[PDB]
RNA sequence: GCCUGGUGUCUUGGGU
């Protein structure tokens, strides 16, 4: 079965469903429900069926080294003003973007 | 600036780092800047009036930098997809698969211009395949004398045996070609093909010199043959048109019983999509798929010689669609994913009456380029061009 | 502003020969001709001359950059012949044949006059 | 100004295709090249060149 | 620990298949005649029916290749896809092997079957990745290469290298010394701006 | 006149290009793989029905949306002597020898465009600076430099060519020794060189 | 005259030929469309002539339904930037930048909309004799 | 053993056939006329009054492409070759050219009839600017209106063509062999029948069809060659192609010299 | 140098007969700015 | 000319409208930022008065 | 002084794909389940269906870099009209009697089938094929 | 702007016919005719003729400016 | 008798 919307929560819980498979194609609920690591699977999932989609392909260690960057922190850090200055980098490197 | 000095080359917008390489100078007259013709690709660079910087480094460690680091040999694989992305293009590709073709043949007097052409030759003859009544070489064995030895290469195509009837495949021993066309698959940028094996065999300088022996060989062989392209190879012939003029009408046919049973309650709903999604996504299909069966018939119709199936065999620019839009049907026209939008009021034109959901009234252009396109169809053309 | 001289394609510098000869010591008795300030125009008037003779075994030649009006040629010969002197043997023919041509066309010429 | 900025020794212009260069070469027009320049040391294997 | 520009697209032979197949590629029967190596490809195949001490090594060469086999289909490539980018392309280097040293021939190999296990076995404690005697570095240098040590397991089997590619005495140790060299060259370079 | 744009990329003497049985020989050569991909057919057809025009001596009309086929055009072509799809046997000017293959030829209306390369060609070494930053100025009218912006930056980084970067941000330009004290780290020093 | 809010309310025939009824099989010409649908139209207006609809620059190319649209749009730009005559004055002014090609021409393949822009008395290019091939590969 | 058969023949056009020789020989000799043969040719003007509505450079432009007789030229040497200084009798051909339209109304039209040779060396037939009749005023260069005046002075000097195409003796050079391709040097392209859809050679019916029986002649050579020699009038079509066959002997002669001499 | 900027005829070489101007006499070798193509040569004294 | 600007991303105003036919050229328009908000009127347009 | 002889009926010329080229598959007159499969330029030498044809298979034509032959020497070539040089690149040692020899002479392929007592000695390097009549 | 000297692909002198040419206009030849009374039988020499564009004639009537 | 400075801020139109 595929839903438009998601509890991702409430629907693994029900009977019949198998709930060791269930998977959601937003990141930000797999990390309230599933925990940091299944959200690095999931992220790489996402991107990867984006760029392959156009019979694309890029080397698995990019899209990698990726996620893990957006994922150090344990939680999602995006790539917009609001993430990437939010680190102890030094001022002149973050003053630059 | 003198002769072989490095310097840095570089065309906006530097997207990925293939976009700084380094070249050696060679100093010429004339006020353009000079590139071999294989590197337009990673620059994305053609000659349409695009211009290209050239950085002259100002020590001598950077000298050195530049040479050990950035030179282009070192470029010809990228890191992006594990694959070449640079490769034999255009004239030299589509004129390296004619010369490979298994009729080709080539008498003593040009063979011996053609070897001398090559800077790598050890200055052995190869015996001709034919002796007796005349001698003759064929294509591939001077092609592969630009091939260094100790490579070997096998692909199968298609599940061809080993006596290929088709004329498919590759395979090559101790750099010498035994059977098979070479087009975009063995020379082009794909991974795993004759690019990037010499790489891995025999590093990035032996491999430099295989873009430069494989370009002057073809280029001279091409030269002598000549190649052409006219109006005569747009036109299919009188029997074919009536093939694809019935497989258009049959698919106007459809869209009406479409329309019909969608107007009295008889279409099937498609999950998830209302009856007018579910109506407009059917007609789309029919319609696509018929353009892909008019341009079939067409490209089957064409004779081995007919020139534009050539360059789409070689794979060096044109693919399916364009001999299927220059000859059968340009086909449907897509704005923001749909078909044309009723701009005024229930109708698309002002020429065609309210409500007209037929293929005519909502994009569909029946003609071929050659054939010209209506006033209407050129303007619904034109929608859908602007769009891109 | 960077064309060069079109008269620098036949007339000859002071200190560059027309003509330059070495040899190709990896295979015996092979020479490699450079021609300066010439063309297609000489060089293939040579080449399909000196091809039909019996101990020629290998002819060719390549105009390496049309910018530059000049050619090399390579030849090499059978240990008995010298390269050099074969050279001159398909010049002399194609004078000769020359000569003859352009009296066969005068006497031609003065009967339709 | 700083994360760019122009650059000293550099050259623009319209590009064209040859064949009969390598791969790695860079055909450069001759007024280039006597604009541009680079700073040699002389040692005594150079000196007389 | 690989750089990008050195890794291909590989088949791992001991993912697709059958079980029987699988056995009829790779088993050894020192026992039965009729399932053993033909004779006529080695010169020692006297010396080699019913010695029950050769068949411990095969019947551990055996059960290692189904350890892999199990652990790949169950945990690592669940769909069965087995073509997948590896570093360093056995099967080109095996037919060179083959170029270099004229391995054409039905002229049985010298190469004794305890040169090629142990030769195998040794060869996968010598990709170094990191180096280090502490023993979280040898576990980490042994989880780096378990990909590839099955890869190489998987084509440098008993019945490959002896009736598949033919190899002698001469070339199976440059074959071993090939691969250490390439892989070696195959490791991304620190300072390396990813 | 149809999108079909381009630099030229050599010049050939006379003699030296291919040629047709009469002797004429083409202005211009352009490139067939310019055709399939961009799909400008009517620039074959100009080419076509400008031929049978200048044989016949008028000028086609060419308007767009008429009765004018390209079979029309192709009938009067033959009556007069040429191929009927515009094809001519051409010769090799080097060789003398046929061309395999015969070659699309005639007449065609190209126009001459604004871009030419000495109004683009520019090359300097050292020069006038801005009096603001002391860098190299903008625009070719003041013999300026060219601009190394961000993402040439990167890619240098991404060669892993640290010490060319260097070179080219500081030496190559705009390269200044400034005084610093050891204690306060500010720009302060007051420093008489001669009096030392 | 019609604007375009009347142009909503009326119903317009593509040519004169379109007004009536016809009583072909030709494989090289075009295919105009059934118009099957309603079973019969009430024409109120008819088109001077449909090539109208393109401006200035789109008029000046030879058989612009032969192409994709694209390049229309390309040429239509690229029109702006060629070198002609652009005035019999030429001496008397004194422009910032002025060029006059040599040797104009008029086109042999012309439209009848340029006989309204004086393009042929006042042409911008020359005829140039070309071949289609590829030579020694200096044109890729 | 080379074999001549002149088909046609008149002052500027000779046609001809070419037999019994390579190839090689008779392209050759098609370059040859092209670009080696020297003629005369307008290569330095002084503009000392210009006063019409043509730019300085565009006049001088047309002047440089006027055909000269050109017939006693070999005697001549070039410019770059004279041990003189600045320019002589023995190396240039001086013309000058004067026009003026006095009246306020029509127009008067400047021709190349009105070139005037000056000096040259006498008594050799080189200079004067070809005429087809002696009523013909020939190339038009200019026109001039009330007050509008003219006054250059022309240097014309000796040269080839492959400095500048001015210098070139002929205009097209037609040339084909084998007419009905039994050579099979060209592959047809076609539709449905190759031999219906391909015109016919002018020179069909000067060699025969190939039978309908016949094997293919792997050893055949090409063998006869046709072609038109047509000029200008700078030079008689008759001693272009003598001049051509002359010139190309003395360049393989000079090749021939520098052998003997770098022993 | 009592000779820059005066107007000069060149009386040897392939330029020979053609009119120029003296833009740079630094030693021997004379710059003459051409008239005739958009060119200034490099050129010995004694022509 | 239609004054919306640079700033406005999407593709309304942008775009070649159905009731365009007969009064704005639908080929004429420049490339780049201006693309599609720049019109030229069709060759037998008028303006009211 | 040769490796192979035998004579044999041509059953199919296909000519379709190319007009230079032919494909011909042939059996032995003297022995059945031995099949020749060749490539051959049609214009050189046409071949009809049903033709007898000997053909010798030679390493090497003598009773590196290629000269053009002298009119005085003489070699096994004299006799024969068509004559093709070529690389063995697949030797098949199959069942029972199934014995395939792949050759590529400059892309124009022969597969030989055949038993192992006739095809024993063909595992070389380069082959001659002499054809005759 | 006034007829070329030369055609530009072969070469053939055509800047003596222009006068012939619009003379035999006014008697009603047709212009491929005309042409072929000149003997311009290349169509490269033909379009140099049939396409021309004679301008001087507009721009001598801009009274002299000396 | 070596050194040797010619603007900026916008706007608009273009090129890839
Ligand atoms: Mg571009
Ligand atoms: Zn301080
Ligand atoms: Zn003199
Ligand atoms: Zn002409």
């Amino acid at each position: 079965l595929e839903t438009d919307g998601i509890n991702l929560a409430e629907v693994m819980a029900v009977p019949g469903v198998d709930s060791s498979r269930t998977y959601s194609n937003s990141f930000v609920e797999i990390l309230s429900v599933l925990g940091i690591e299944a959200t690095r699977s999931s992220l790489y999932k996402e991107i990867l069926n984006v760029i392959a989609f156009d019979g694309s392909y890029v080397n698995y260690r990019h899209m990698a080294l990726l996620v893990d960057v957006m994922t150090s922190r344990g939680y999602l850090m995006a790539i917009t003003r609001h993430g990437i200055n939010r680190a102890d980098t030094g001022a002149l490197m973050r003053c630059s973007f | 600036l003198m002769d072989d000095d490095p310097v840095l080359f570089n065309r906006q917008p530097s997207l990925h780092k293939m976009s700084m390489m380094a070249h050696r100078v060679k100093v010429m007259p004339y006020s353009t800047f000079r590139l071999n013709l294989s590197v337009t690709s990673p620059y994305n660079a053609d000659f349409d009036g695009d211009e290209m910087n050239l950085h002259v480094p100002q020590s001598e460690e950077t000298r050195a930098e530049l040479s050990q680091l950035c030179a282009v040999p070192l470029q010809i694989v990228s890191p992006q997809s594990n694959k070449p992305v640079m490769g034999i293009v255009q004239d030299t590709l589509c004129g390296v698969r004619k010369m490979t073709l298994r009729d080709t043949f080539i008498e003593y007097e040009q063979v011996m211009n053609m070897l001398f052409w090559v800077p790598s030759w050890d200055g052995v003859v190869p015996q001709p395949a034919i002796l007796k009544p005349k001698p003759l070489w064929t294509g591939k064995q001077l092609l592969s004398i630009a091939i260094p030895s100790g490579i070997h290469l096998q692909r199968t195509d298609g599940g061809n045996s080993l006596l290929s009837p088709k004329d498919n495949g590759m395979l090559i021993v101790d750099g010498k070609v035994m059977f098979g066309v070479v087009d975009k698959k063995t020379v082009g940028s794909g991974g795993g093909g004759l690019i990037h094996t010499v790489m891995r065999e025999k590093g990035p300088k032996i491999c430099a010199e295989l873009f430069g022996n494989i370009q002057k060989v073809v280029n001279y062989w091409l030269l002598h043959n000549g190649f052409s392209i006219g109006i005569g190879d747009a036109i299919a012939d009188a029997s074919t048109m009536k093939e694809i003029t019935h497989a258009i009408s049959s698919a106007k046919e459809q869209v009406q019983e479409i329309i019909y049973k969608a107007q009295h309650n008889e279409l099937e709903l498609k999950p998830g999509m209302t009856l007018r999604e579910s109506f407009e996504g059917e007609v789309s299909r029919t319609l696509n798929d018929a353009r892909d069966s008019a341009g079939r018939s067409a490209e089957m119709n064409l004779k081995d010689l007919n020139n534009v199936k050539q360059m789409v065999s070689a794979g060096s620019k044109g693919s399916f669609i364009n001999i299927a839009q220059m000859s059968a049907c340009v086909g449907q026209q897509m704005v923001e994913g749909k078909r044309i939008a009723f701009g005024f009021a229930d109708r698309s034109l002002p020429h065609f009456t309210k409500d007209d959901f037929s293929p005519e009234s909502k994009g569909f252009v029946e003609n071929s380029y050659l054939r010209g396109l209506t006033p209407q169809e050129f303007f619904f053309h034109a929608m859908a061009g602007r769009e891109g | 502003m960077n064309a060069p001289d079109r008269f620098e394609l036949f007339i000859l510098p002071d200190d560059v020969p027309k003509l330059k000869i070495t040899p190709d010591s990896r295979v015996p008795n092979c020479i490699i001709i450079k021609f300066e300030r010439e063309d297609h125009t000489l060089a293939n008037l040579l080449r399909e001359e000196l091809a039909l003779y019996p101990d020629v075994t290998f002819v060719a030649y390549k105009v390496e950059h049309p910018l530059f009006a000049n050619f090399v040629m390579r030849l090499q010969t059978e240990e008995g012949t010298r390269p050099k002197q074969a050279l001159e043997r398909a010049c002399a023919s194609i004078i000769n044949k020359l000569k003859t041509l352009d009296h066969k066309f005068n006497e031609e010429w003065n009967i339709k006059n | 100004n700083l994360m760019g900025k122009r650059v000293d020794f550099s050259a623009r212009t319209v590009i064209s295709g040859d064949p009969n260069l390598e791969l790695d070469q860079v055909g450069v027009p001759i007024s280039i090249a006597k604009t541009l320049s680079y700073p040699e040391t002389v040692t005594q294997y150079n000196i007389h060149r | 620990g690989l750089d990008g520009t050195q890794v291909e697209r590989q088949t791992i032979d001991t993912i697709p298949g059958s079980d029987k197949a699988f056995h009829k590629r790779y088993y050894v029967d020192l026992m039965d005649e009729k399932n053993s190596i033909k004779p006529d490809v080695i010169e020692y195949a006297a010396d080699i029916l019913g010695d029950v001490e050769l068949q411990k090594e095969l019947n551990s060469e055996y059960e290692q290749l189904v350890s892999d086999r199990k652990f790949l289909r169950e945990i690592v490539f669940v769909n069965g896809d087995h073509n997948w980018p590896l570093p360093v392309n056995l099967r080109r280097i095996i037919q060179n092997a083959q170029q270099i040293f004229h391995l054409d021939r039905a002229k049985a190999s010298d190469l004794t079957i305890p040169e090629i296990i142990h030769g195998v076995r040794d060869l996968c404690k010598k990709l170094f990745v990191l180096r280090g005697e502490n023993e979280l570095i040898k576990e980490a240098q042994q989880n780096a290469t378990s990909l590839f040590q099955c890869l190489v397991r998987a084509r440098l089997a008993t019945r490959r290298i002896l009736e598949e590619f033919r190899l002698n005495r001469d070339a199976f140790e440059w074959v071993l010394g090939t691969i250490e060299a390439q892989f070696q060259r195959s490791l991304v370079h620190p300072g390396e701006m990813v | 006149r149809h999108g079909q744009k381009g630099t030229i990329g050599v010049t050939y003497r006379h003699e030296d290009m291919p040629f047709s049985a009469e002797g004429i020989v083409p202005d211009l050569i352009i490139n067939p793989h310019a055709i399939p991909s961009r799909m400008t057919v009517a620039h074959l057809i100009e080419c076509l029905l400008s031929k049978v025009g200048s044989i016949r001596g008028y000028e086609g009309d060419a308007t767009p949306f008429t009765d004018l086929t390209v079979d029309a055009v192709s009938n009067l072509l033959r009556d007069n002597g040429y191929q009927s799809r515009g094809f001519e046997v051409m010769y090799n000017g080097h060789t003398g020898k046929k061309l395999m293959a015969q070659v699309f030829f005639g007449p065609t209306y190209y126009q001459r465009l604004r871009h030419m390369v000495d109004d683009k060609i520019h090359a300097r070494a050292r020069g006038p600076v801005q009096v603001l930053t002391r860098q190299p100025v903008e625009g070719r009218s003041r013999d300026g430099g060219l601009r190394f912006g961000e993402m040439e930056r990167d890619c240098m980084i991404a060669h892993g060519a640290a010490g060319f970067l260097k070179e080219r941000l500081m030496e190559a330009s705009d390269a200044f020794r400034v005084h610093v004290c050891g204690i306060c780290g500010l720009m302060s020093v007051i420093a008489n060189l001669k009096k030392n | 005259y019609v604007d375009g809010e009347e142009e909503e309310t009326i119903m317009i025939a593509m040519t004169p030929e379109d007004l009536q009824t016809r009583s072909l099989n030709d494989t090289a010409k075009r295919i105009k469309p059934e118009m099957s649908t309603s079973s019969h139209h009430t024409f109120t207006h008819c088109e001077i002539h449909p090539s109208m609809i393109l401006g200035v620059a789109a008029s000046i190319i030879p058989f612009p339904d032969h192409n994709q649209s694209p390049r229309n749009t390309y040429q239509s730009a690229m029109g702006k930037q060629a070198m002609g005559v652009f005035l019999t004055n030429y001496n008397v002014r004194m422009d910032t930048m002025a060029n006059i090609l040599y040797y104009p021409q008029k086109p042999l393949a012309k439209t009848q909309a340029m006989e309204y822009l004086k393009f042929r008395e006042l042409p911008a290019g020359q005829n140039a004799i070309v071949a289609i091939a590829c030579y020694s590969g200096y044109n890729q | 053993e080379p074999k001549v058969n002149i088909i046609n023949a008149q002052d500027d056009e000779v046609e001809l056939m070419l037999s019994d020789v390579n190839l090689s020989l008779a392209n050759s000799l098609r370059r040859t006329m092209l670009a080696e043969v020297p003629t005369l040719a307008i290569d330095l003007v002084e503009i000392k009054m210009n006063t019409s509505v043509l730019a300085d450079e565009f006049i001088s432009h047309r002047l440089g492409l006027i055909p000269l007789v050109s017939e006693d030229v070999e005697e001549m040497k070039y410019s770059r070759d004279c041990t003189c200084e600045d320019y002589c009798d023995e190396c240039s051909v001086v013309l000058e050219l004067s026009a003026r339209h006095e009246g306020e109304e029509g127009t008067t039209d400047v021709y190349s009839s009105s070139l005037i040779k000056v000096s040259g060396p006498g008594n050799l037939n080189v200079g004067e600017p070809v005429r087809r009749d002696d009523y013909d005023q020939g190339i038009l260069l200019c026109k001039l209106r009330n007050h509008q005046e003219l006054n250059i002075r022309c240097i014309a000097k000796k040269g080839i063509a492959k400095e500048h195409a001015k210098w070139s003796p002929c205009s097209a050079i037609a040339f084909e062999y084998d007419p009905h391709n039994k050579l099979k040097h060209t592959d047809f392209w076609f539709e449905v029948d190759a031999k219906k859809e391909w015109p016919d050679s002018k020179y069909a019916t000067w060699e025969e069809p190939p039978k309908p029986g016949e094997v293919f002649d792997y050893k055949a050579k090409p063998n006869r060659f046709y072609m038109t020699v047509e000029t200008t009038g700078s030079l008689k079509a008759n001693q272009v192609f003598s001049r051509g066959i002359k010139t190309l002997q003395e360049k393989l002669a000079n090749v021939l010299f520098e052998l003997e001499n770098s022993r | 140098d009592p000779t820059l900027n005066k107007t000069v005829k060149i009386r040897q070489g392939g330029y020979k007969g053609k009119i120029g101007i003296v833009k740079e006499a630094n030693g021997d070798r004379f710059r003459v700015e051409l008239h005739n193509p958009n060119k200034t040569i490099p050129i010995p004294c004694s022509f | 000319n239609t004054p919306i600007g640079r700033d406005g991303k999407l593709a309304k105003p942008r775009q070649l409208h159905n009731t365009h036919w007969g009064l704005v050229c639908p080929a004429e328009t420049p490339e780049g930022q201006a693309c599609g908000l720049v019109k030229n009127l069709s060759l037998l347009s008028g303006i009211s008065i | 002084s040769a490796l192979f002889d035998d004579i044999f009926t041509v059953q199919t010329v296909d000519n379709g794909r190319y007009n230079k080229v032919s494909r011909i598959i042939g059996i032995s007159t003297t022995n059945s389940a031995i099949k020749l499969t060749l490539d051959i330029n049609n214009e050189m030498f046409p071949v009809s269906q049903d033709d007898s044809l000997t053909v010798t298979l030679a390493n090497s034509l003598s009773l590196k870099s290629w000269r053009p032959p002298k009119p005085t020497d003489k070699s096994l070539a004299d006799d024969y009209d068509y004559v093709m040089f070529g690389t063995v690149y697949k030797f098949e040692e199959g069942d029972e009697d199934k014995i395939k020899v792949y050759v590529s002479f400059g892309g124009l392929l022969m597969c030989l089938e055949g038993g192992y007592k006739s095809l024993a000695s063909l595992k070389q390097d380069n082959l001659y094929i002499l054809i005759r009549r | 702007m006034i007829i070329p000297v030369r055609c530009f692909s072969c070469g053939k002198v055509v800047g003596d016919k222009w006068d012939a040419y619009l003379r035999l206009l006014e008697e009603g030849k047709q212009e491929g005719d005309a042409l072929d009374e000149l003997k311009l039988k290349r169509y490269c020499c033909r379009r140099m003729v049939l396409t021309h564009v004679d301008l001087i004639e507009k721009f001598l009537r801009y009274n002299p400016l000396e």
